[PDB]
């Protein structure tokens, strides 16, 4: 499963 | 003289919390974090006391710099034409709490459970002093791996605490609660306190537990890991959706999932050594 960042705003 | 003060090193990393550079301050040679941000990507603006108007992340930084190891420490800060620079502390050696869940998968939940407590203690320090984070989650907390200290990061998405509604919402939607997502509308303890039950989940399951809005609205926690029933429990007690179901942070911590909590020092010896 795919695991990764979310940018804020 | 910024120039003069300082020696910027390798750059850090970038993105929305503006260019970070490794640095070394001249004068003793203590490991800082040089941080750009540029004047117009600032959305919220403050003022200090003696008028200036500084941006937000500033203010905010200010009021939590008492020393308290668990908050990033704002040494100095600069203003340029075009820019404001900031001079943070820089622990060392550090890695993310993103990058330490990607690599060691799900936590232990002795190890999530000294985390969390760090995380909490050091939230309850910026409510203290007035400051509301806003952007809690696993890419904002840098742990020093010597020490077994948490230290939270990136305040440019914060405000003043206050005990009346947000409107505004400059934070990561992921983590963002329900009530955010349907009416535009939170307040903020009650917020944190959901965006702390996204980041336990994410802990002890090693990813967040929401992608998309309609779960974050649908009131359903699916544990993809084994977790006690005891975590299991605070995490969707966190996660309530009605915001005055959701634990204040002495029920968090009174809780008995949170009770005998490992010391910094035993958390680095036992986990990151
Ligand atoms: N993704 C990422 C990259 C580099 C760091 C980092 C290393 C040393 N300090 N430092 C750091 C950066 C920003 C802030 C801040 O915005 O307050 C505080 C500390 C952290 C995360």
């Amino acid at each position: 499963r795919k695991r990764r960042r979310h940018p804020s705003g | 003289p910024l120039e003069s003060q300082y020696q910027v090193g390798p750059l850090l990393g970038s993105g929305g919390f503006g260019s970070v550079y490794s640095g070394i301050r001249v004068s003793d040679n203590l490991p800082v974090a040089i941080k750009h941000v540029e004047k117009d990507r600032i959305s919220d603006w403050g003022e200090l006391p003696n008028g200036t108007r500084v941006p937000m992340e500033v203010v905010l930084l200010k009021k939590v710099s008492s020393g308290f190891s668990g908050v990033i420490r704002l040494l100095d800060w600069f203003e340029r034409p075009d820019s404001f620079v900031l001079i943070l502390e820089r622990p060392e050696p550090v890695q993310d709490l993103f990058d330490f869940i990607t690599e060691r998968g799900a936590l232990q939940e002795e190890l999530a459970r000294s985390f969390f407590w760090q995380v909490l203690e050091a939230v309850r320090h910026c409510h203290n002093c007035g400051v509301l984070h806003r952007d809690i989650k696993d890419e904002n907390i840098l742990i020093d791996l010597n020490r077994g200290e948490l230290k939270l990061i990136d305040f440019g998405s914060g405000a003043l605490l206050k005990d009346t509604v947000y409107t505004d919402f400059d934070g990561t939607r992921v983590y963002s609660p329900p009530e955010w997502i349907r009416y535009h509308r939170y307040h903020g303890r009650s917020a944190a306190v959901w965006s702390l039950g996204i980041l336990l989940y994410d802990m002890v399951c090693g990813d967040i537990p929401f992608e998309h809005d309609e779960e974050i609205i649908g009131g359903q926690v699916f544990f993809r890991q084994r977790v006690s029933s005891e975590c299991q429990h605070l995490i969707r007690w966190c996660l309530a959706l009605r915001p005055s179901d959701r634990p204040t942070f002495e029920e968090i911590q009174n809780h008995p999932w949170m009770q005998d909590v490992l010391l910094p020092q035993e958390t680095a010896e036992i986990h990151l050594h």
